[PDB]
């Protein structure tokens, strides 16, 4: 059963084992059951923590239903893979990734008064060879000020930094003037769409190149895992993979009554159904009731 | 697909481009006289203008029946297509069994025959471990949990450095 | 095996025939086995002339006379003038030579 | 075929650490 | 596959023309395996002809 | 038995989702009571 | 001589062999929509499996495939979004007839490929006289549902829909594309509403202009509701909900149409309550309360419970600019009711979060005796994307349902609310908004 905060996260979700939890709840409200009152409680810390642990119950089955585009040629299987993660994060309640990491910067550094503190409280979320490349620019601009640069914007010393911080961002490859003119808007919507269509060709070149960099790491992890495995004899592999299957059944068979472990062994029995159903008719595949 | 679509017998395909399907439709102003033939079978019915519009009323919603998951199959398919590239260079190995005769035995230096009989025993080591295709399913499960924990991010599943850098210049170069 | 496709049993079996084509020796004795097309023609012909109780002994010697002077075929081609000394003939030479040195 | 279940989150946004190419394609060619 | 494997392998193993004879395959070897042991009797006969 | 379904077969099997749920059922009631009993 | 289940087995054997080409996978898909094979899901899967494995693609077989996926109502996102590769590479090679089929089928599926929709809409605004008005409303339907707010195409399509007479079918496609873009330029909407002089050949374009008019809140045209009382057997239950909802948002009073449209939906909900998504059950409770046409007794209360769910799930997944605006409006409605200090507002904004009678959560709910006011904040996501920036029809949907529960909804649009310079001026905006709705407060 659900606690109604799960079933509100599973309404716009699309995966299987959540939508059969929604369809079983939507059939119960139809049969004369009353809907629970949604609690207007658990102030800002518990409210943003339940969002962390309810969106991860939408992301986690959703990531497993997204086929990686490994060993593929072209940019369209990466634009498929990234768009499946865009539409997955939207079903889990996330916003656009540009909107969601810019929210992460202003959350970490609401009280950062110096530019060296905003470069060290948003350190985990910026590429480290870009964060370091903004420290040679911060140390160069610190020479002509000889005082700490403040996070003001109206300060002239911040404009001396942002004259050379923008100089890195174009050299990194990202058009900072098309980013900044997108999030500022424009007056007329005709020239607001000339910057919208140049932000979204950066952004589509942005979300692809790190969806592709996520694939090329899985391609290089699977090729180093396989080439470590092709060097073994076949008898070593058969007993190494039989102990790992035994110790991980045993970890789920010791934990009894837990929800995850009794759902784990229903997956082992459903894997064995797939092998048993293919073994009965292998030119057609598994048998679906249809 | 959306709830309302706007396609059917208007700029439709009237002729097939293959030979295994020969399709010809007769575009009446109201209806369409279709005739499709595939080998020995012939089907010639009639569809209306409003009968193609009700087709997209209920959606098919094709979904994949995978053994473990769709993610896991995409890693195992890559390991299978990697295990084929290594099988292809075990296919170009020279036939050592054409030199198993005793007229190659007794002509050869005895240490260069131990090396040759161990180079043949190494091929059967390499060939029996690259055709162990039942081992590739449990290899793809060593790639899944590190990948799925990267997608279980606190920012976004689809976030990476290039988006987060370009959203840092929007954050930094605006006034705090 | 191609990259995406499947192997067919019409090619797995073609490969197995290439393995067993190395099991045939490169030069072999054509040791002739008598088929029943010619060994049951001689048994009833022995029953034609009343010696059907010793019909098996005629058919055993019928195979043997072809078998002692069995010819050596290299690639199906008979190599004439191919002389070979048996493992049992050569072990008769040794036991003669051992017993005449022991004496 | 089955993997250990993890319940943990990624706090950082990092590059996905492309592993090094193994030597197996040329040592099997050696 | 394993049904055609035990049938084609027995097809070449039921054939008695496929019995490998080292005397037929290697005549110069199977006569030198003889004279390995005929030389060891000859060396034992020289020690008897010297006595 | 055989010939199960489609919506039973579409679920990805060994995803976590129930470790995340088991943590969220043991973290949330154990931290809802922490905020209502907290003085420095 | 004429057998469909014997020609399906000939198609099933065609797409099961190992070397199915692009032309053979297109023509197997075309032959499956002309034969109306919705009941056979695996045969549609085998064609969609081979449609992604095919590596050659020319301009005609891609267009015949995408036509067949779109017309056949077949959605598989992995296959269709990977057909944008053959679409973007063949985009100069595409006919203007064929480019409208490519972008409509990829757009309607939800493919997020900006390089396709920028390069397809830059073609249309450059070569616009080559594009017939049916071929310009599909490309507008593609870029609208591909997540692109392209107005340079929606302005350039605006010059065509006011000059050329367009068909009833290609007008509803242009209207449905505008309601997803949220534009409501009345010079172009009613230029597309003069295309309902011939009648509609289908109900799916009478319903698609029904939904698109209420989403921009113009009114019913009453040639559109004339088709909907007659052709409401040509609609799926998910299509009739969006038909009734967009009428009730536009102020349609013809309750014989709502008796027709609910006679498709309400028989479907009793045999399967779970077949419709909860966002469409909430669209039915809007349609049955604004027009007032009653539902069956088990359905109309269940659809009333499902408005509490879909309004709560849109509260949990709040945009964080709707969270920052609700807490800004709740601050400006606390100081309007008298709160001079910071600790006085923070205990007041926590008292406004009373729960609705259907179990939902209302952020700003005030009660004086028996009189209740509700304050609604509508950020930009529920505002029209054009210059007057009036809110969309979906917020009068929420207000008129909350009014029927005992509230008075004062809408606070954030293009007006966040235009104010100070907090006390923002209190002068909210208190002016409440008294013009309920003057007892």
């Amino acid at each position: 059963a659900v606690s109604k905060k799960e079933v509100l996260y599973f309404l716009s979700s699309k995966d299987a084992e959540s939508s059969t939890a929604v369809k079983s709840y939507l059939k119960s409200l139809y049969a004369g059951a009353q809907v629970e009152a949604t609690e207007t409680d658990a102030s800002e810390l518990i409210a943003q923590l339940e969002k962390k642990y309810l969106s991860a119950q939408v992301v986690e089955p959703g990531v497993h239903n997204i086929a990686l585009p490994l060993g593929e040629s072209g940019s369209a299987p990466v634009k498929r893979y990234a768009a499946e993660l865009f539409n997955l994060g939207a079903q889990a309640g996330f916003e656009c990734p540009f909107i969601e990491v810019s929210k992460k910067f202003g959350q970490e550094t609401a009280t950062s008064e110096t530019v060296k503190d905003v470069l060290n409280k948003t350190k985990s979320y910026v590429s480290a060879d870009y964060n370091a490349a903004l420290n040679e620019v911060l140390s160069s601009v610190e020479a002509e000020i000889n005082g700490p640069v403040l996070f003001d914007g109206k300060t002239e010393g911040f404009k001396k930094f942002a004259a050379k911080a923008k100089a890195v961002a174009v050299s990194r490859g990202l058009p900072a003037d098309t980013i900044l003119a997108y999030c500022a808007g424009s007056a007329n919507e005709d020239a607001a769409d000339k910057v919208s269509k140049e932000f979204f060709t950066w952004f589509e070149s942005a979300y692809t190149a790190d969806a592709a960099a996520e694939v090329k790491a899985i391609e290089a992890e699977a090729a180093s895992i396989l080439d470590r495995h092709l060097a073994k004899p076949v008898a070593q592999i058969r007993k190494e993979q039989a102990s790992a299957y035994a110790s991980l059944l045993k970890r789920a068979e010791t934990a009894k009554g837990a929800k995850w472990a009794e759902k784990y062994l229903e997956d082992v029995k459903a894997v064995q159904w797939f092998d048993a159903s293919v073994a009965e008719a292998p030119a057609s595949g598994p048998k679906v009731a249809a | 697909l959306t709830t309302f679509t706007f396609s059917g017998l208007q700029d439709a395909p009237v002729a097939a481009l293959s030979g295994s399907i020969k399709l010809n439709v007769a575009a009446k102003a109201g209806k369409a006289e279709v005739t499709v033939a595939a080998g020995a079978a012939k089907a010639a019915t009639q569809v209306s203008a409003a009968a193609l519009r009700k087709l997209s009323g209920s959606k098919i919603s094709l979904a994949e029946v995978a053994r473990i998951s769709v993610l896991h199959s995409s890693i195992q398919n890559y390991l299978l297509s990697l295990s084929n590239e290594r099988y292809q260079l075990l296919s170009q190995w020279p036939d050592f069994t054409t030199m198993y005769g005793k007229d190659f035995y007794y002509r050869a230096h005895p240490e260069d025959l131990k090396k040759f009989y161990d180079a043949a025993d190494e091929y059967y080591k390499l060939y029996e471990t690259v055709t162990e295709f039942d081992s590739l399913s449990a290899l793809a499960s060593q790639v899944v949990p590190n990948y799925a924990a990267r997608r279980r991010s606190t920012v976004h599943p689809a976030i990476g450095s290039t988006v987060a850098d370009g959203a840092f210049t929007n954050f930094l170069l605006s006034k705090q | 095996w191609k990259k995406g496709k499947t192997v067919s049993i019409e090619n797995l079996n073609t490969v197995t025939d290439k393995y067993a084509a190395a099991l045939v020796p490169k030069r072999k004795l054509a040791l002739p086995v008598l088929p029943e097309g010619v060994k049951k023609a001689v048994e009833d012909f022995a029953a034609s002339v009343g010696q059907a109780k010793n019909a098996s002994e005629v058919s055993e010697l019928l195979a043997k006379s072809l078998a002692e002077k069995a010819v050596v075929t290299e690639g199906g081609k008979v190599v004439e003038g191919f002389s070979y000394v048996s493992k049992a003939v050569a072990a008769k030479v040794i036991a003669t030579r051992r017993a005449e040195v022991h004496e | 075929y089955l993997a250990p279940l993890r319940s943990d989150f990624t706090e950082e946004i990092t590059a996905p650490k492309v592993a090094s190419a193994s030597n197996l394609v040329n040592e099997w060619n050696n | 596959y394993l049904a055609y494997a035990v049938t084609k392998k027995q097809e070449v193993q039921a054939d008695p023309s496929n019995i490998p004879f080292d005397e037929v395959l290697y005549p110069q070897l199977s006569e030198e395996l003889l004279e390995l042991e005929l030389s060891d009797i000859r060396e034992d006969e020289i020690a008897l002809e010297k006595a | 038995a055989d010939a199960k379904a489609l919506d039973e077969l579409r679920k990805p099997k060994f995803s976590s989702k129930y470790l995340i749920q088991h943590v969220s059922q043991k973290l949330i009631p154990a931290v809802k009571e922490w905020e209502k009993s907290y003085q420095p | 001589e004429n057998d469909v289940p014997a020609i399906l087995k000939e198609i099933d054997s065609l797409v099961s062999r190992e070397a199915v080409s692009a032309k053979e996978v297109s023509d197997a898909a075309v032959a499956l929509t002309y034969l109306q094979v919705k009941a056979n899901r695996r045969l549609w899967g085998k064609v969609l499996e081979k449609a992604g494995a095919a590596q050659d693609y020319d301009a005609a077989s891609l267009t015949n495939l995408l036509w067949a996926i779109n017309t056949g109502g077949v959605e598989h996102f992995k296959t269709v979004a990977e057909l944008a590769g053959p679409a973007v590479s063949l985009l100069p090679s595409l006919s203007p007839v064929q480019l409208s089929i490519v972008v409509e089928a990829l757009g309607g599926a939800g493919v997020k490929n900006y390089e396709l929709y920028n390069k397809a809409s830059a073609v249309v605004v450059s070569k616009i006289g080559e594009f017939k008005p049916a071929e310009i409303a599909r490309v507008l339907y593609g870029v609208a549902f591909g997540g692109v707010n392209d107005v340079a195409l929606a302005k350039a399509a605006g010059k065509v829909f006011a000059s050329t007479e367009v068909d009833s079918r290609t007008a509803a496609q242009a209207l449905y594309a505008l309601a997803k873009l949220g534009r409501a330029d009345k010079a172009t909407v009613d230029a597309l509403l003069k295309s309902f002089k011939k009648g509609t050949e289908s109900a799916s374009d009478a319903a698609a202009a029904s939904f698109a008019l209420g989403s921009l809140s113009f009114k019913a045209e009453k040639a559109i509701v004339d088709a909907l009382k007659a052709s409401a057997g040509d609609l799926a239950p998910a299509q009739a909900v969006e038909a009734a909802y967009g009428l009730a948002l536009s102020g349609a009073t013809d309750a014989e149409a709502f008796k027709a449209l609910f006679g498709v939906v309400a028989p479907a909900i009793e045999k399967a309550p779970d077949a419709l998504e909860v966002s469409s059950l909430a669209q039915l409770h809007v349609a049955s309360t604004i027009s007032g046409a009653k539902l069956p007794a088990a359905v109309g209360s269940f659809v009333a419970k499902a408005f509490g769910l879909a309004a709560d799930a849109a509260r949990l997944k709040r945009s964080s600019a709707e969270s920052a605006l609700v807490a800004d409006v709740a601050a400006a409605t606390a100081v309007a009711f008298g709160a001079q200090y910071r600790p006085e507002v923070a205990s007041a904004v926590a008292s406004y979060v009373k729960t609705a009678p259907d179990g939902s959560v209302l952020d700003i709910a005030i009660t004086k005796g028996d009189a209740k006011v509700l304050v609604q904040a509508v950020p930009s996501s529920l505002l029209t994307s054009t210059t007057p920036a009036k809110p969309l029809g979906h917020v009068a949907a929420y207000s008129k349902v909350r009014e029927a529960q005992g509230y008075a909804v004062a809408v606070v649009p954030a293009n007006e609310f966040e235009a104010l310079p100070d907090q006390k001026a923002k209190a002068q905006y909210v208190l002016a908004a409440i008294k013009k709705v309920a003057p007892s407060f």
